[PDB]
């Protein structure tokens, strides 16, 4: 290393390139990259020098490569590269470089952005977005694959979110990228969209306006779960918006897709499928009817009764939200009770958290109010007692939280 | 009403090997 360092600080350029390559190789060792002994050599600012304009492009390439891997280490190691002011030069290389240098520069920026929200935002206020978006006019798959990964890191992270006015500029590009034949490009593109769609209704509308949702629904049937997971997440984020925005996803045919996803070998996919459905049944009566027509209730009921708890929660939300459509259209409740939803709802009261208990109690009251209305014109109350639920609801009066008590109290007093 | 079912910043880095 001491000879490599001296060789690097030469002014012989042959030698500078020779030393940089040697530094690159050791930082590219297949196991245990000696990043900190390289940092301790104090060669990082020198490597950044090799990336400036007017350097031989082979030297820029090898330097950017070495700095890329140093930045791929711990946060402290990434900090050394950032504090050496390498980021503005990385971005400069996105203009002046070749496809090989540009892929290297965007790779480095990906590691910097992928460190923390601070460095993510830092890359963005260094005005990196515009030259980055310009890269996607390339005919190089690997350049676009790497740039998409970097782009996803820029859209990633909450507390705080990235500057929306900046990252939203990527939406037309991301809209095209989800039509890619390259799987790795496809995956990171969907993750980026899932991040961007995770926000206010203004953010969701932006995703809708660039006509992303329909392609997302298509990608739900992709063979790889690596594609399905961020796609389902993005779709699930969109339907957290208002009824109009949700209807866009419905018109895109998400309901038959979600039925397929309910039988996924991945538990987390089944959970987020339930979660997506629940935010659709949270909409108007017509949208609840659409869920029912799509034959989604029977697998939801079974998941409510057998699945893992984290999945049960979302299935509960779906059935409970659907029951709210019961006051306006009582046949919704009749169908829900007919599909045996009462007992799995009741059984949940003894194990669930206070929020789900509250969700469950609202479902049970809706069923009761309807069953009560189907009297002046209680079956459901009888079904609930036989379900062992009357006991469970009574026990909820022993809950420390007031809104659950008040709720359970009125339910018991009104219908029992 | 709608709902979301954790703000964790795992490092997302790739070394060139």
């Amino acid at each position: 290393l001491p000879q490599m360092t001296q060789q690097l600080n030469s002014d012989d350029m042959q030698e500078q390139l020779s030393a940089t390559v040697k530094f690159r190789q050791i930082l590219s060792r297949e196991h245990r990259p000696p990043i900190d002994v390289v940092i301790q050599a104090g060669v990082v600012p020198r490597l950044v020098e090799f990336m400036r304009e007017n350097q031989p492009e082979m030297l820029q390439l090898e330097a950017a490569w070495a700095l890329t891997n140093i930045a791929s280490g711990t946060s402290a190691q990434t900090k050394v590269v950032v504090d050496a002011d390498a980021v503005p030069l990385f971005i400069q290389l996105l203009y002046t470089g070749s496809v090989e240098v540009k892929e290297q520069a965007i790779w480095a920026l990906g590691n910097v952005a992928g460190d923390s929200t601070d460095y993510r935002d830092y890359v963005l206020q260094c005005n990196a977005m515009e030259p980055i978006l310009g890269l996607f006019n390339s005919n190089k798959p690997s350049l676009i694959r790497t740039a998409t990964w970097t782009l996803s890191n820029l859209c990633r992270g909450k507390k705080p979110q990235p500057d929306w006015s900046v990252v939203s500029q990527a939406l037309p590009t991301l809209a095209k990228l989800i039509y890619s034949m390259d799987t790795e490009t496809l995956v990171d593109a969907c993750w980026a969209i899932s991040y961007l769609s995770d926000g206010p209704q203004e953010a969701i509308q932006a995703v809708i306006d660039v006509r992303i949702p329909k392609r997302l629904v298509e990608l739900l049937s992709h063979e790889s779960t690596l594609v399905q997971t961020p796609a389902l997440r993005a779709v699930g984020n969109i339907v957290t918006g208002n009824d109009l925005q949700t209807q866009v996803v419905i018109n895109a045919g998400v309901l038959p897709a979600l039925r397929l996803l309910l039988s996924s070998p991945k538990e987390n996919i089944k959970k987020e499928a339930c979660w997506t459905i629940s935010n659709i049944t949270a909409g108007n009566t017509e949208q609840i009817q659409a869920v029912i027509d799509a034959n989604l209730i029977p697998p939801l009921v079974k998941l409510l009764e057998v699945a893992e708890y984290k999945t049960k929660k979302e299935a509960c939300w779906a059935i409970s939200n659907a029951s709210s459509g019961g006051l306006q259209r009582p046949d919704i409740i009749r169908y829900l009770v007919s599909q045996g939803c009462i007992k799995p709802l009741c059984d949940l009261l003894e194990i669930a958290d206070n929020r789900i208990i509250e969700v469950t109690l609202d479902a049970l009251e809706n069923i009761l109010k309807m069953g009560e209305a189907d009297k002046e014109a209680n079956e459901n109350a009888d079904f609930i007692e036989k379900a062992g639920g009357m006991e469970k609801i009574f026990n909820c009066q022993q809950n420390e939280n007031d809104k659950i008590y008040e709720k359970a109290y009125k339910i018991i007093e009104t219908y029992f | 009403r709608k709902h979301k079912f954790s703000t964790w910043a795992l490092p997302n880095k790739r070394r060139r090997i």
